């Protein structure tokens, strides 16, 4: 929802934590959701059996990174000076991206996908500027 | 060799041969008559 | 307002009819004769309510054209009772 | 002058008879490179420009001259290769040498940021299938897929820059028109506009990461030891960097910092490994790592004697280094393994070649100024008003140059060859032709090299 | 067939005109549902199992684009109630009216038919008629490009070149790599229409030509890559030079002129402020590119696939715009850059 | 090490994620116009409220 | 097996049949090629092109500001008081505030 | 070829006392080519049977390619003493099924176009009877058998008619006595449990042949060598209700412009599938290539040639 | 940039004939070498004897892209015209929007090394 | 590294069941030598042959980059550590050269009076 | 004469070639023939000759 | 040089192999044939 996401880049400009924390899984939830609903229509066996256990799977990890990610944010925030730094949610980034090889035992994919989620996630925080838009008008 | 067995082409056409080198001739004629008349219009126009 | 709550409403029902499956394709044409029709219905209430009286002859353009897709569509179903059994979704081979 | 005699050297080839073609291909492109000796010379007192812009100028390119002179060395190379394949095919390959060398001329000609990328990409295609088609080895498609690989992920971010700069500021077109130049600021939308204006340059000039799209290239090789030449011409033309350092971004080199560090161990780890390994041509493709990750050091520091040692450098490493593929070439045909422990022993079957091996192996090290010392020296002396502690670093390079070329020799000195049978004809004409028209040219800019370093020189 | 395959051919070409020259809303659906009858005979053609099926999964996805269409035909009668092609004049319609043109086209949601209709045509010719058909949601996009939202049309070109880039990587069929490449420039066609809605018409250009290059070079019957790999040595060796520069083409090469469209698609984007898109669609290109990667060794290469038998009497097809055509294809960057102005 | 494995391993990571990513769209749903026209009703779905335009 | 790839080549001449050779295939056409215009390019490009390479083409005023800078030293000092060197471009500009 | 709307029509002024008349079934020996010889009274056109040295004859010009350069290693006298390790066998049947499939071709070709009574010797119909008697005993491994049954199912399918009349030879056990009186070296000391093994196989081939509503005949010794009375059951036979009755204008103009280019009909024969003993190898195949290119047959064009012919450039 | 007074029937609008058209173009030998490149490729995938030497229906090839190729010129011509003259008029009309800006020696920071 | 006395008179069976295993060291030895033999001493050879020992030697170095390290272990990340740790290493190095020479300019003149070169 | 023409037909075109590259680049001047005697840089007000910048 | 093993590594299935899709069988040369057993085949009346 874009009601939610617009909801994002309020609350980092105070210091709430608590509230924080449940926007991100909110975001993570939802987006783990749209991930799950394409896997339902891959020929689930059993019909609300093991599609339930295919939800289950993919939803919990999902809203998992945003909770990792939404509270790695808050820490953070109150350890070290200079709250608007793209640095400073990079680790963030990482420790949300650590969680991908928490699915299966594994401890590589996630590894692997430590820098690049660390790093992408770090690229939303530079885009807080007027020089990164995704979409234009003129 | 000399085209045993029947060949298919020997290319004494002179059907489509005529119309290629005729209409060939005819663009050419058509493209620099305009041209010229193009010359000439640009000259009254400025 | 009224009644464009209830005809719009018989348009996204039928929307989900078209899309969702049980392994039957007679349905699936079925569901396109109602599509039409439910197109029909709201196409007229726009043209009859506001005179246009132009406007008029265009569902009758449309009901010919609602029955062009409508036969030769259903012309191919055939082609599939032909080459195999009965006509099922399941029942196919191509990748 | 330079346009359509090289586009006339296509329907030579087509034209000419079965018994000829190597004949004219060679004769009519030696001349063309008097030619080029003869014209582009000249210098005022700052650049100036030939013509329109479609090909425009020279303001510090006397390496145009060494394309033209390679012009014939790469015909002269593939003799004893492609005689047994068909006269279709040798016609089809010489346009496709030509091919490359049609827009080589063109990109060292043109000052365009525009014209000159999109020509600088139209080299990769003529490569492409230069690679993937006659290589000797197995496993060639890799260096044919990774040569598309690394470089274009690299180089297709210029379009998101070069674009943005000229929407901004101008037009980069004319380059001496770009003077408009305002200084960056440093922001972090400014970081990956420097970053995506370098990186198209940090492959096909080899750091110590993303550097794996060179000796690939070279152990799965086009042809022998005959179209690598064409390769040593894509480590130099990567000479963007000359220009987009200079005009583009002189203010903000903050970020160019991190980037010499890195090519700093791009000179000493890139020369460790090539001191084991087997293959005699990785021993020359691992060594010109190094030798051209002393311009990427010189061009970031950006004072002005860097650019006079980078100038020289990239003549000096486009004859050196090319030489010494001609002679694991002369290996090669014979042998037809490249490994180094096998074919040892020169001057009991070759004597007059091992002259020559000298002239081109002891050219990595600083020999009486040839053109390598020159280029290698200022390079140096420009590293220690950057930091004092460059030197340190620098000098176990210059202890591992000598662990290139003697170690060269040496496995090639030892005299034995009990298990080869062939190599019994010592050298043809045309074999000791290509180990003087390489070596002779680096002789004759012994005495004054004042046009090959001349950035305002 | 006699002159009734050429009647029908002929109706496909009107039909399209009817959507060209336009004004009314229900005279370009008319346009569209003129094809629906014309493009299912050849689809058939050869009375096979695979054409049956190809025509039913083709005609269920695109007789529901043309009813999702006509939706947004019936609420332009309910919010205003003009009967002119050049607004939506609603949120909502536009909505329903740029995902209906999405299920003709090759768009990301509703790309899944594309490759198993393509499989199911009996010949090459059959092959043209859906390259060239695409020219008419096109030809709609192109007159109401206001008015329709960014958040759904930029995200459908954006996830079009992605599974496009993925989609031809497990395939083997070259008429699957033909279908996924139609995916994957769609996402380049739409991506340009809120940006200046010229060079879109000069990007149909470019690609109706150089896929129609590409089945008349096809004409030599081949279906896989294994198939098309006995070319080299049993068949002539010119004609697989003349492949390499339509392969090499359609992905991102500046020396060829199928980098034209890569060209201005880029330009035309940057001028707006817009760095992070044009990035994200020259990277995925190369996922594009590399479908042709690996086409290109079947022909380069020796592969050994010289089967017994050999051809002595020379091939002779229909080769229509098959020598025309490649010439403009191989070299036009250097010829027209200045084309952008005279189609557009 | 480094100039084989390591220095190499950052883009043939690209290459083995590409790879895998090919097969979750290309061998995923065969055949099934049920499965198809399926995923279309979710497409819709997220246009209307997820990603909401009206 | 293969039943038709093994038919190795290995052929070698170098100078068994010709004698005296730079390349195969036609000896007097050979010696036209490998010894005749190879060399011309040795002579005509290296002899007669190292007569334009450094020697005599003026080249970018190295020789010319020799001349140039011998009649200024001269000039600014029994005339002028600062030794040639003193401010660059600017004499008395707009200040920044 | 494509615009046949005017005079030239398929069926007009054919398919009238004009049918293809195959002579096939001679079990090992060369039987079959003095019936057809006998049948020229009423058939107007009898093409040879095809060999080794048919697919240069055919299309090129007068005398066939050598045996280098036309079939790669491919030879009757190989299969005449059949032995193991990268041999023949199976590469020559391949190569013998592409001629027959080319002669086929040619000959409903000229059937459709002029309308002429055309007598084939030993069809496609009648291959897989050469094929499997070699495949009882050990020549020919079991993989393939499944290689020629892929080609089988989609060369055969391409056309719609089979035959018309179909003509059956069954001699007595002693036909090897026939074949040893005959003035052949090569044919002579061949197996004679291969002989007995295609006569079985052929009776068991000969019933879905003659259950497809084609006109089957059979005849002895005793009745063959006669023009008199294999004329007369031609003639007084009449084909009815057969795959070869169909529509002139959908059926038969797509049957026409299928075996109108000898290129598009054996594009479905040469199979993706690769096989050890059907010729893999592409470096000896591009020198073999080249020599044909070589070669002062056709090498230029389809048509005209230097040093053959050429009377203009244009 | 889009088309405002402009219609379509006849691609060239005539009305706006003034600029004279290219005479002799290096534009147009380009396309002329590829009416040639197109007549020496069609001996190629047809299979006839020398590029460069065969069948003489490349006349017809050369004049083709000649023909078609200067009208679209025309088209280029007249275009970049319009586009250039609609530009030009806009700043005329309005004069506020487009700003001048003269005579500056403005302070700018000194980079070191 | 040999750690005590050079090795060669020390450590060894006093003609135990090693004497069966050194006689099946010539055996081996001998049956790569004499293929050797037979393809070394005709005159109508003319060139270099095979030996599959150093052909194989080259592809230990050359491939196996990918069929190896499949299990990337914590000793794959020590290698690590000497991969991207001197390069950050040298980060603290010339950075603290440089903030020592920037400072002297400014406060403190530091600059050479015959500097005329950069 | 008549057997240079057979022999040496290709041999020609590449020196030709490049003075047909020798007359196109010159012709390139008249195009740029702005501030040709203007400009104060090497500028000379000449009276036995017309245009003495090319 | 490319071989007979590299061909069939690059063979006309699935080019990478999947543990999803294995029993997606390769399509034939050119005419796909339809499952003509078990049909109608002419009603009876009694």
């Amino acid at each position: 929802a874009k009601t939610v996401l617009r909801q994002y880049w309020d609350i980092p400009e105070g210091t709430e934590c608590h509230r924080k924390t449940y926007a991100t899984t909110s975001i993570g939830g939802a987006a783990g959701l749209v991930v799950s609903a394409y896997s339902v229509a891959l020929k689930t066996p059993t019909s609300f059996l093991e599609g339930v256990a295919r939800t289950g799977r993919y939803t919990f990890t999902a809203a998992a990174i945003g909770a990792i990610f939404g509270l790695t944010s808050c820490i953070s925030a109150q350890v070290r000076e200079k709250p608007d730094d793209p640095l400073n949610y990079l680790i963030g980034g990482c420790a949300g991206g650590l969680i991908l090889g928490a699915r299966t035992r594994s401890y590589g994919i996630g590894a692997a996908a430590c820098a690049y989620m660390g790093l992408t996630a770090a690229l939303v925080k530079m885009g807080q500027l007027e020089g990164w838009q995704v979409f234009a008008e003129p | 060799k000399f085209y045993i067995q029947e060949p298919p082409h020997g290319s004494p056409n002179w059907l489509k041969v005529g119309l290629t080198l005729g209409t060939s001739v005819f663009l050419w004629i058509y493209l620099i008559k305009q041209h010229n008349e193009d010359v000439l219009e640009y000259k009254r126009r400025n | 307002s009224m009644v464009y709550m209830n005809i719009m409403m018989a348009f996204t029902v039928s929307l989900v009819g078209l899309l969702m499956y049980r392994s039957h394709l007679m349905s699936s044409l079925l569901c396109l004769e109602g599509m039409m029709l439910s197109l029909f219905v709201m196409a007229a209430l726009t043209i009859l309510n506001s005179h246009f009286t132009l406007a008029s002859m265009m569902p009758i353009i449309l009901l010919v054209f609602a029955a062009c897709e409508a036969a030769l569509g259903l012309s191919l179903l055939v082609m599939v009772s032909n080459t195999y059994g009965t006509d099922y979704v399941q029942n196919l081979n191509l990748l | 002058k330079y346009i359509i005699p090289t586009i006339m050297l296509m329907p030579l080839t087509w034209l000419s008879k079965n018994n000829m073609i190597w004949v004219n291909s060679t004769a009519h492109s030696l001349l063309i490179s008097f030619t080029s000796l003869l014209l582009m010379n000249q210098f005022g007192d700052n650049s100036l420009n030939f013509s329109l812009l479609f090909f425009s100028d020279s303001l510090s390119t006397p390496l145009l001259i060494l394309t033209m002179w390679l012009l014939p060395l790469m015909l002269m190379a593939s003799q004893h290769h492609l005689s047994k394949e068909n006269l279709t095919r040798k016609k089809l390959f010489i346009t496709m040498l030509i091919s490359l060398q049609l827009f080589l001329i063109m990109t060292f000609t043109a000052m365009e940021l525009i014209l000159f990328y999109i020509l600088f990409e139209a080299t990769l295609v003529p490569t492409l299938i230069i690679i993937t088609r006659w290589g000797n080895q197995t496993e060639r498609l890799n260096a044919g897929l990774y040569f598309l690989f690394y470089t274009l992920a690299g180089s297709l971010p210029l379009l998101v820059a070069l674009i943005y700069i000229q929407n901004t500021v101008g037009s980069l077109n004319f380059l001496m028109l770009q003077y408009w130049v305002q200084p960056v600021h440093n922001s972090w939308s400014n970081v990956f506009m420097w970053l995506a204006c370098m990186m198209a340059f940090m492959v096909k000039m080899p750091l110590y990461g993303l550097h794996l799209w060179l000796p690939k290239a070279h152990v799965e090789a086009p042809i022998a030891g005959s179209m690598v030449l064409a390769a040593v011409l894509l480590k130099l033309g990567g000479y963007g960097m000359l220009r987009i350092t200079l005009i583009l971004n002189p203010m903000t080199d903050f970020m160019a910092y991190p980037f010499i560090m890195l090519s700093l161990w791009g000179m000493i780890m890139t020369s460790s490994i090539c001191l084991r390994q087997t293959d005699l041509k990785s021993l020359i493709a691992y060594s010109s790592v190094s030798h051209m990750a002393l311009v990427i050091v010189a061009i970031l520091i950006q004072t002005p004697w860097s650019y006079m040692g980078a100038t020289a450098l990239m003549i000096a490493h486009g004859l050196t280094s090319s030489m010494l593929f001609c002679l694991a070439n002369s290996n090669y045909e014979r042998i037809h393994s490249r490994t180094m422990i096998l074919a040892r022993g020169l001057q009991t079957l070759l004597p007059l070649m091992a002259t020559w091996w000298l002239l081109a192996s002891l050219t990595n090290l600083a020999l009486p100024p040839t053109i390598n010392l020159i280029g290698e020296l200022f390079v140096v002396m420009s590293t220690f008003s950057w930091s004092n502690i460059t030197i340190i670093l620098m000098g176990v390079n210059m202890v591992i140059t000598a662990l290139y070329s003697l170690y060269m020799l040496i496995m090639t000195q030892r005299g034995k060859y009990t298990y080869h049978i062939n190599n019994i004809s010592p050298s043809f004409t045309r074999e000791n032709a290509l180990m003087s028209l390489h070596i002779l040219p680096l002789l004759l800019l012994t005495l004054n090299p004042k046009i090959i370093l001349g950035p305002l020189y | 067939n006699p002159i009734i395959f050429i009647i029908i051919l002929l109706t496909i070409m009107l039909g399209t005109i009817i959507v060209m020259i336009s004004s009314h809303w229900l005279l370009v659906w008319i346009g569209f549902e003129m094809n629906m009858l014309a493009i299912i005979p050849i689809m058939m053609k050869n009375h096979n199992p695979r054409a049956t099926e190809a025509s039913t999964k083709y005609f269920l996805t695109q007789s529901t684009a043309s009813m999702l269409l006509m939706m947004a035909v019936i609420i332009n009668l309910m919010f205003s109630g003009q009967w002119t092609v050049m607004k939506l004049f609603n949120p909502m319609a536009s909505m329903l009216m740029t995902m209906a043109l999405a299920m003709k086209l090759g768009m990301a949601p509703f790309h899944f038919w594309v490759p198993e209709v393509t499989q199911g045509i009996p010949l090459s010719s059959g092959l043209i008629l859906l390259t060239w058909q695409k020219l008419a949601p096109m030809s709609v996009l192109y007159q109401i490009f206001p008015s329709i939202n960014l958040n759904l049309i930029l995200t459908l070109s954006v996830l079009s070149i992605l599974i496009g880039g993925w989609g031809g990587l497990n395939q083997t069929q070259l008429r699957k790599i033909m279908a996924y490449s139609s995916i994957a420039h769609m996402g380049w066609m739409t991506a340009v229409l809120p940006y200046n809605p010229t060079m879109t018409l000069l990007n149909l250009i470019i690609y109706i030509i150089m896929t129609s290059t590409m089945f008349t070079m096809f004409m030599a019957n081949s279906t896989t890559t294994t198939l098309s790999l006995s070319h080299t040595w049993n068949k002539t060796p010119i004609m697989t030079v003349l492949i390499l520069a339509t392969l090499l083409s359609m992905g991102g090469l500046p020396p060829l002129s199928g980098f034209m469209p890569k060209w201005m698609i880029i330009q035309e984007m940057t001028k707006n402020n817009s760095i992070i898109l044009p990035t994200f669609m020259a990277i995925t290109a190369l996922l594009n590119l590399y479908f042709y990667m690996r086409l290109t060794y079947s022909t380069t290469l020796t592969m050994f696939p010289s089967t017994n038998n050999m051809k002595m009497k020379w091939q002779f097809p229909l080769m229509k715009k098959m020598t025309f055509l490649p010439t403009m294809v191989v070299l036009s960057t250097m010829m027209l850059p200045l084309t952008p102005m005279l189609s557009v | 090490l480094l100039d084989l494995i390591w220095l190499e391993a950052i883009l043939p990571k690209t290459i083995s994620l590409a790879q895998m990513k090919a097969s979750t769209l290309v061998t995923n749903q065969k055949g099934l116009i049920k499965l198809y026209f399926l995923s279309f009703l979710i497409t819709i779905l997220i246009s209307m409220i997820l990603f909401n335009f009206h | 097996r293969w039943q038709e790839d093994p038919e190795p080549e290995d052929e070698n001449l170098y100078e068994k049949n010709p004698d005296s050779h730079g390349y195969d295939k036609d000896p007097a056409v050979d010696i036209w090629n490998m010894r005749v215009v190879f060399f011309f390019g040795f002579s005509i490009v290296l002899v007669l092109g190292s007569t334009f390479v450094a020697y005599l083409p003026d080249y970018r005023m190295q020789e010319w500001a020799r001349r140039e800078a011998e009649r200024l030293v001269k000039y600014r000092e029994a005339h002028g008081l600062p030794i040639m060197e003193s401010n660059c471009f600017d004499p008395s500009k707009i200040q920044l505030p | 070829p494509l615009a046949y709307i005017l005079g030239e029509k398929a069926t007009k002024k054919m398919t009238e006392k004009s049918k293809l008349i195959t002579v096939d079934g001679n079990i090992c020996s060369g039987k079959s080519k003095l019936a057809k010889e006998i049948a020229e009274k009423l058939g107007l056109k009898h093409f040879p049977e095809a060999g080794i040295h048919y697919v240069d004859s055919t299309t090129g010009d007068g005398k066939p390619l050598p045996v280098q350069f036309s079939g790669n290693c491919s030879l009757e006298k190989f299969y005449d003493d059949p032995k193991s390790n990268d041999g023949n066998s199976y590469r020559l049947q391949a190569w013998l099924y592409a001629s027959r499939l080319l002669q086929y071709a040619d000959a409903l070709e000229h059937l459709l176009s002029t309308g002429q009574g055309v007598v084939l010797e030993r069809s496609i119909y009648s291959d897989f009877v050469f094929l499997e008697a070699m495949y009882r005993q050990g020549f020919i491994r079991k993989q393939c058998v499944d290689h020629y049954n892929q080609v089988k199912k989609v060369t055969i399918c391409e056309y719609l008619p089979p035959h018309v009349v179909v003509y059956v030879d069954v001699p007595v056990p002693e036909v090897q006595s026939r074949i040893q009186k005959k003035g052949n070296p090569h044919e002579m000391k061949i197996t004679s449990a291969y002989l007995q093994d295609i006569e079985n196989a052929y009776k068991g081939t000969f019933l879905p042949e003659m259950s497809e509503k084609c006109e089957v005949l059979q005849y002895s010794a005793w009745e063959a060598q006669d023009a008199e009375k294999v004329v007369e059951d031609i003639e007084y036979l009449k084909y009815d209700k057969g795959p070869w009755l169909d529509q002139n204008d959908r059926n038969l103009h797509k049957l026409r412009m299928l075996v109108q280019d000898k290129l598009e009909v054996l594009n479905y024969t040469s199979i993706p599938v690769f096989l050890p003993e059907v010729t893999v190898g592409a470096h000896q195949s591009d020198q073999v290539f080249q020599e044909f290119t070589e070669l002062p047959g056709r090498k230029y064009r389809a048509g005209y040639n230097e040093d053959v012919g050429d009377k203009w450039i244009w | 940039g889009r088309q405002g007074r402009a219609t379509f029937q006849f691609l060239p609008d005539e009305a706006r004939s003034l600029p004279p058209p290219k005479l002799t173009d290096p534009r147009l030998a380009f396309v002329g070498f590829l009416g040639y490149c197109s007549g020496l490729i069609d001996n190629a995938i047809r299979r006839r004897p020398v590029l460069l030497a065969g069948l003489h229906r490349q006349l017809l090839y050369i004049t083709s892209f000649v023909f078609v190729g200067y009208y679209l010129l025309k088209r280029q011509d007249y275009m970049y015209a319009v586009r250039d003259h609609d530009m030009f008029s806009y700043i005329k009309s309005h004069x506020x929007x487009x700003x001048x800006x003269x005579x500056x020696x403005x302070x700018x920071x000194x980079x070191x090394x | 590294s040999s750690l005590p006395t050079t090795l060669d008179p020390a450590e060894y069976d006093i003609s135990s069941e090693t004497r069966k295993a050194q006689a099946e060291r010539l055996a081996i030895r001998s049956r790569l030598k004499r293929e050797y033999q037979l393809q070394y001493y005709d005159p109508s050879r003319r060139g270099v042959i095979e030996d599959p020992a150093l052909v194989r030697w080259t592809y230990a170095r050359s491939a196996n980059i990918y069929p190896n390290f499949r299990p990337n272990t914590k000793t794959s990340l020590l290698g690590a550590l000497f991969g991207i740790g001197p390069l950050v290493f040298w980060y603290y190095v010339f950075k603290t050269d440089r903030d020592r020479k920037e400072k002297l300019i400014q406060e403190g003149k530091l600059d050479r009076t015959f500097n005329i070169s950069y | 004469l008549l057997q240079v023409v057979r022999d040496h037909w290709v041999h020609v075109l590449v020196p030709m070639g490049f003075v047909f590259g020798y007359y196109l680049d010159r012709k390139n001047d008249e195009k740029l023939t702005a501030f040709r005697n203007k400009s104060l840089l090497y500028k000379r007000e000449l009276k036995p000759n017309e245009e003495v910048t090319w | 040089q490319p071989d007979v093993e590299w061909a069939e590594q690059y063979g006309g299935a699935v080019m990478y192999p999947t543990k999803e899709t294995a029993h997606w069988k390769p399509p034939p040369w050119n005419d796909v044939d339809p499952p003509k057993d078990t049909l109608v085949s002419n009603l009876t009346l009694n």
